[PDB]
């Protein structure tokens, strides 16, 4: 199957430069047109940027014309792009895709990697447990900068029942938030309920041990 | 450059409902070697987008038959024969006839579901969070709707304001409902010199308000 991978995405101080990558398996790339899409947090959709399979023909809209250079190593089936003096504007969520030979532009599309352009540090959570017919249980992940933060239970084996808030921004300028679940009442006691949190800006990784 | 304007901006509609959404652009959108290149995107939160509609009708790979599209010039049209609860999403139209490639702003669509009044409960400040000099007590609504809900927090029957904060959970692609949590933030000292903690919720599907509390 078609696989698009972005990394490189990361925490920059206005002014500074980023380089991100994206690796792509599962079809012929140097075949392929390639993309790079946007998203600005709470915003909709941005075309960045777009370069032909091979010649090197590319282009970018106005608002990155000049400062983004998106290129691409036919060899190593990865498409990239260099973003210089960035922005605060350019911070969000950058998307990889490739199109279809009959005509489509993003069929398919990679996780996107985060980019934050920003004057402040980056800072890891802190994580303490929501102690609990069925009975609730979670995870407070507090004081982190900037988002995002993902949450699993169990290494991923528990996923029903289970609700990540979107993070609040606190008055110190810090994103805090809740992951809870909710498991049948006779289960504690039986199951073992651990949190996985991982901040990737601060490479943050904490497992925290939920018990009655 | 060529503004795609998506009407309406967001809706609500009922599972099994027809839904239409439409997209207008400033200017013509047919490429020099005749095709329209006017393509519609579904996205949930969190993922990346996802493909359904291309060249104005032609449905991609793996869309459900009940997504299509239509439309020509600058009028196009995004059409859900049946509504099902995964669909809800922010859709968007895009434009890849003149660079630079243009989105709309995009469209809400949530599902309108019957009222449900959410379960409540209260967690207490953990252990390892005082001796850190602060105490976070969080109150948990879940699987309710509509939206609007309504949370108030006692300290030892003490009315709380400007200590609390809440965050809503995107509508869930199963239920349809939205789960809420509050979190009443206070200092080491203060919690401890408090007893009772508990939160109050009214609600659209509740008769009278809920109370959660418990003991420190
Ligand atoms: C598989 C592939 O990359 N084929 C490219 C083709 O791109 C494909 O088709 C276009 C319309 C778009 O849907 C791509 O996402 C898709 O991969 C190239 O087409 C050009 O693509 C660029 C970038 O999007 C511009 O859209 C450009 O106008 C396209 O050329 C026009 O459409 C072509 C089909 C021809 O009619 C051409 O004369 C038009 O100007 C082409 C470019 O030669 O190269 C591969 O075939």
């Amino acid at each position: 199957e078609v696989q698009l991978v972005e990394s490189g995405g990361g925490v920059v101080q206005p002014g500074r430069s980023l380089r991100l990558s994206c690796s792509t398996s599962g079809f012929t790339f140097s075949d392929y047109y390639m993309y790079w899409v946007r998203q600005a947090p709470g915003k909709g959709l941005e075309w960045v940027a777009y370069m032909s399979n091979v010649g090197a023909i590319t282009d970018y809209p106005d608002t990155v014309k000049g400062r983004f250079t998106i290129s691409r190593d036919n060899s190593k089936n990865t498409l990239f792009l260099q973003m210089d003096s960035l922005r605060p504007e350019d911070t969000g969520v950058y998307f990889c895709a490739r199109g279809t030979r009959d005509g489509s532009w993003f069929a398919y599309w990679g996780q996107g990697t985060p980019v934050t352009v920003s004057s402040a540090s980056t800072k890891g959570p802190s994580v303490f447990p929501l102690a609990p017919g069925t009975a609730a249980l979670g995870c407070l992940v507090k004081d982190y900068f900037p988002q995002p933060v993902t949450v699993s239970w169990n290494s991923g084996a528990l996923t029903s029942g289970v609700h990540t808030f979107p993070a609040v921004l606190q008055s110190s300028g810090l994103y805090s938030l809740s992951s809870v679940v909710t498991v049948p009442s006779s289960s504690l006691g039986t199951q073992t309920y651990i949190c996985n949190v991982n901040h990737k800006p601060s490479n943050t990784k904490v497992d925290k041990k939920v018990e009655p | 450059d060529i503004q795609m304007t998506q009407s309406p901006s967001s809706l609500s509609a009922s599972v099994g409902d027809r839904v239409t959404i439409t997209c207008r652009s400033s200017q013509r959108i047919v490429h020099s070697n005749g095709n329209t290149y006017l393509e519609w995107y579904q996205q949930t939160p969190g993922k990346a987008p996802k493909l359904l509609i291309y060249k104005v009708s032609n449905r991609f790979s793996g869309v459900p038959s009940r997504f299509s599209g239509s439309g020509s010039g600058t009028d196009f049209t995004f059409t859900i024969s049946s509504l099902q609860p995964e669909d809800i999403a922010t859709y968007y139209c895009f434009q890849g006839s003149h660079v630079p490639f243009t989105f709309g702003q995009g469209t809400k669509l949530q599902i309108t579901r019957t009222v449900a009044a959410p379960s409540v409960f209260i967690f207490p400040p953990s252990d390892e969070q005082l001796k850190s000099g602060t105490a976070s007590v969080v109150c948990l609504l879940n699987n309710f709707y509509p939206r609007e809900a309504k949370v108030q927090w006692k300290v030892d029957n003490a009315l709380q304001s400007g200590n609390s904060q809440e965050s809503v959970t995107e509508q869930d692609s199963k239920d349809s409902t939205y789960s809420l949590s509050s979190t009443l933030t206070l200092s080491k000292a203060d919690y401890e010199k408090h007893k009772v903690y508990a939160c109050e919720v009214t609600h659209q599907g509740l008769s009278s308000p809920v109370t959660k509390s418990f003991n420190r």
